[PDB]
C-alpha cells in the first residue's frame, strides 16, 4: 502492497477520472498544481 | 458482531512468524525449486513479464530478485508535463479525494484519523488537514517498487512498528484503523506542490520495506517509532529525487 | 525468554481480562485465595481484609488501601514514591539515554514513541523506574501536585516486564503498550509512565476510566488547558492517578 | 506493572539512599526541590 500520498490544502486537483478500482501505472497522470 | 472465519484468522494467525518464514524461504537460492515457485506464482497471479527487464523466470536466483524485479524504462513512460504529478505505483486506486479534516476513507462509510497514519505527529498532521490523499493497493502481480509523484527533498522520515493485517475488501472495511496500525514508513518532502507525504504500509508477508537512501528499513523489528531528518535543498547533506525516480520497494520477510 | 517471543502474549492478556471481569461467587474467592498465597499478599494493608468481599477478581487486583498505611510525606519540597513495589532503576538521563538494565541503554524519544519536543523537555534530567509485583498495590499516586496537560496513549507488546527481560529484551519499556501522563508541576514538567506486562495489560487513569482495553493499534493524544481553566485536571500529591488490572 | 517518571534537568534530586532494588511505597520521600 500500500502506498498513500498527502498534500496540503489548496495545492493539487487529483485526475477528475481516478475512482477506486481505477488502474494506476508508474508515470500516468495522479494529480495537477492549481 | 461480525462472525467471520476470515476476518477471526487476521487476529488468530501469527502473521509475524508467517511473514520471517517466508522471507527466509525468498532469500534462499534454491534454483528449480526457486524457479518453480516463481513459474507458478506468474501463473496463479497472471504477472505480465514482457513487461520486466529479464522476461525469464530462470533469470531470477531468489524469489524475492523476482519479487522486486525492475521494469523496462520504455514501459513506464514519465509524464513530462512538470504541473503533472505522477503515479507511484502500478496497481489500483485504494480511496482518493479530499482529507475532511483530520479524516482518510479506508473504504466506503469508514473513516480513520491522519494523525493515527502519522503516529501522533500532529504537527506533521497539521501540514496535510484539509489536504488530498490517494491510498495506491498493489497486488502480487504487481511490480512492487515505488517512485516518486515529483521532484522531491527529503525533510523526514518515520519508521513505524505495527502488526502486517492483510490489505482486501474484508479488512479495509472490517479492520478499523488499518493503515494507521499496520508497520509503515512515512517519508515528507518539499515539493513545487507544498509538503507531500508518501507513506509505504506492509502487509502480512510482504513486510519489508526499504528507500532508496537508507536500504531495508524492516526487518529487523525492533519495535520502537524511529525518526530521521533532512535539511533544505540548498544545504549539505540533502537528499534529492526526481519525478519517475525509483524511492523505496516492498519485499517479502 | 524464548517463551517472551513465542506465547501468544496478548490471547493470554485477553483469556484472563475476562476472566477477572467475572462476578463468579467461590470461584472468583478462590482464585484470590489461591492468589494471596502464592504471591504473599499482605491484606491486613486492605479496606476490605475479607477476599469475599471482592465480586471480580480485578476488584481486588485493584484493592484500595487504609489511608494511615501510606503516609503522605509533609514537605512541599519533597515529591513522593508513585507506586509500591521495587526501584527498577533510576538517576540521570545521559543526553537521550535511560539504562533499563547493566549494558542494556534506551532512547528518551522511543519511550515516548517519537515525541521529539515532549523528549527536549527531558533531555539530561532526572528517571525513575518503579516495578510492581503481583503482590503488590496496583494503583499509582501522584508524586507532587500536578496540572495534567497531555496524555499518549502508546500501542505496544506485552512482554513480561521482570528483571530477566529487563536485561534480555532491548527496548522493553519503549516497545510495551503504555500511557504517558504529562504534567506542568512545581519543580518543573513532569511525566508519569504507566507500562503494561503479559496479563497486567489494563491502564486506567482517574480521569479517563479504562484507556486500554479496547486495543485499536494507534496512538492517542489528548491535551488539557493551564491551571484554573475550564475543563483544567489538577491533582494533589499522593492523590491516586491511575491504575492497572488484568485484560 | 511498571511507572516510570521524568523530570526537567535541575530541578529534583533522588533521595541519595535510593539504588537498584531499593523498596517504593507510596508516600515515602523519592526526590526533592534543588
Ligand atoms: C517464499 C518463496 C519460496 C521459494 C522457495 C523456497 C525453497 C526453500 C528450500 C530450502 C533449501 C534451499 O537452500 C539452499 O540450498 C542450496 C543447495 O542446493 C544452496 O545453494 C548454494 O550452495 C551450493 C553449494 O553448497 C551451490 O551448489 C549452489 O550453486 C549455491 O547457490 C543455497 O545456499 C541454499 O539457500
Ligand atoms: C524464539 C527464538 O529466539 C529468537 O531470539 C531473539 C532474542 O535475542 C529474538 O528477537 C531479537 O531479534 C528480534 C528481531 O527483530 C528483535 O525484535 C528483538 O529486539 C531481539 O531481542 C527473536 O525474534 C527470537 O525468535
Amino acid at each position: 502492497x500500500t502506498v498513500i500520498n498527502l498534500f496540503a490544502p489548496g495545492k493539487v486537483n487529483l485526475v477528475e477520472q481516478l475512482e477506486s478500482l481505477s488502474v494506476t501505472k508508474i508515470g500516468q497522470p495522479l494529480a495537477v498544481s492549481t | 458482531m461480525l462472525n467471520s472465519f476470515k476476518l477471526s484468522l487476521q487476529y488468530i494467525l501469527p502473521k509475524l512468524w508467517l511473514t520471517r518464514l517466508a522471507g527466509w524461504g525468498a532469500s534462499k537460492r534454491a534454483g528449480w525449486l526457486t524457479k518453480l515457485v516463481i513459474d507458478l506464482f506468474v501463473k496463479y497471479y497472471k504477472v505480465d513479464m514482457k513487461e520486466a527487464q529479464k522476461p525469464d523466470t530462470a533469470s531470477y536466483r531468489t524469489f524475492n530478485e523476482f519479487f522486486v524485479r525492475p521494469l523496462r524504462d520504455e514501459v513506464r513512460p514519465i509524464d513530462t508535463d512538470p504541473n503533472v504529478l505522477v503515479m507511484p505505483a502500478d496497481g489500483v486506486i485504494s480511496q482518493l479525494g479530499k482529507i475532511e479534516e483530520d479524516k482518510i476513507l479506508q473504504a466506503k462509510g469508514h473513516n480513520y484519523s491522519l494523525e493515527a497514519l502519522l503516529a501522533g505527529n500532529y504537527l506533521m498532521a497539521d501540514l496535510f488537514r484539509n489536504g488530498t490523499f490517494v491510498t495506491t493497493y498493489l497486488s502480487p502481480r504487481d511490480y512492487h517498487r515505488v517512485h516518486m509523484p515529483c521532484n522531491g527533498i527529503l525533510r523526514e522520515m518515520i519508521y513505524v512498528p505495527g502488526d502486517l493485517f492483510s490489505v482486501n475488501h474484508l479488512t479495509a472495511q472490517n479492520v478499523p484503523n488499518l493503515f494507521a496500525r499496520n508497520e509503515r514508513v512515512i517519508c515528507l518532502f518539499d515539493t513545487e506542490f507544498g509538503p507531500m507525504a508518501q507513506i509505504l504500509v506492509g502487509a502480512t508477508i510482504v513486510g519489508s520495506i526499504e528507500t532508496v537512501w537508507a536500504g531495508t528499513i524492516t526487518p529487523p523489528r525492533e519495535g520502537i517509532i524511529k525518526r530521521w531528518t533532512w535539511p533544505a535543498g540548498e544545504n549539505d547533506g540533502s537528499v534529492a529525487l526526481l519525478k519517475g525516480q525509483e524511492m523505496g520497494r516492498f519485499k517479502l520477510g
